């Protein structure tokens, strides 16, 4: 999971 | 403020191409000279603007059976159906021709691109 | 011996959920208390194991509505089917314990994985 | 497009  | 799941995308289409393989919740036969190919309407759409023309049509989003027009190669569409479940273009110098006349009449622009990029450097 | 184009998975997800805001080949309707949500069977079964079983079933793969079960709250629901058709995740502190429920039930183990570690930390 |  990352920040977009 | 989402979070992102960067593998997603990649898993979904995985997916699509596993029911694919095991012919489950296919809607659509597309008919290529002699040769059959079963798909789903919204991965061929998602992919091709022929496609998506022809599913967006009132009348044709209805039909089962989808016959393409007869100079298309059956072996250059093949190719192109594992591409648009799997991302990956098998592009050999024996099927480059078939390949990039089967994207033009498809509409998939970027492999139109890289075959005409292939095609310049030989 | 294939080249790939990297961004293919992401730009078929893309179009899908243009077809999904468009209700373009929509073939099922999922029931969540008094909400209706409209969606593609094909990709709610390549996000969810509970849909996969659902769908693989015989009997249950041609019905056009699923009801969920009533504990299953519909904003949790909206938040999971936008994370199928984006890769995005709109995860808060007012909503993490309902979007873990809600992919517990529909098997989203990644989405599961990633509420597990939200909660921890906090 | 990539050598995958
Ligand atoms: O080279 C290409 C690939 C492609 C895909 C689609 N399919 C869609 C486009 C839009 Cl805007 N919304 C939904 C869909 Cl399914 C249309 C044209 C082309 N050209
Ligand atoms: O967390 C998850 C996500 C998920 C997706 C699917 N869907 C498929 C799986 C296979 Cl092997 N082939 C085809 C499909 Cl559509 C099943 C279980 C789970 N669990
Ligand atoms: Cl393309
Ligand atoms: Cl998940």
């Amino acid at each position: 999971w990352v920040i977009p | 403020s989402c979070i992102q799941f960067t593998r997603h995308a990649s898993d979904v289409l995985l997916n699509l191409n596993r029911l694919r393989s095991r012919d489950i919740l296919t809607d659509v036969v597309i008919v290529v000279s002699r040769e059959q190919f079963r798909a789903h309407k919204t991965v061929l759409m998602a992919c091709s603007g022929l496609f998506y023309s022809i599913f967006t049509d009132q009348l044709k989003c209805n039909l089962s059976v989808i016959n393409l027009d007869p100079e298309i190669n059956p072996e250059g569409f093949c190719i192109l159906l594992d591409f648009m479940y799997t991302s990956r273009l098998n592009l050999r110098e024996g099927n480059i021709m078939a390949v990039m006349a089967t994207a033009m009449y498809l509409q998939m622009e970027h492999v139109v691109d890289t075959c005409r990029k292939f095609i310049k450097a030989s």
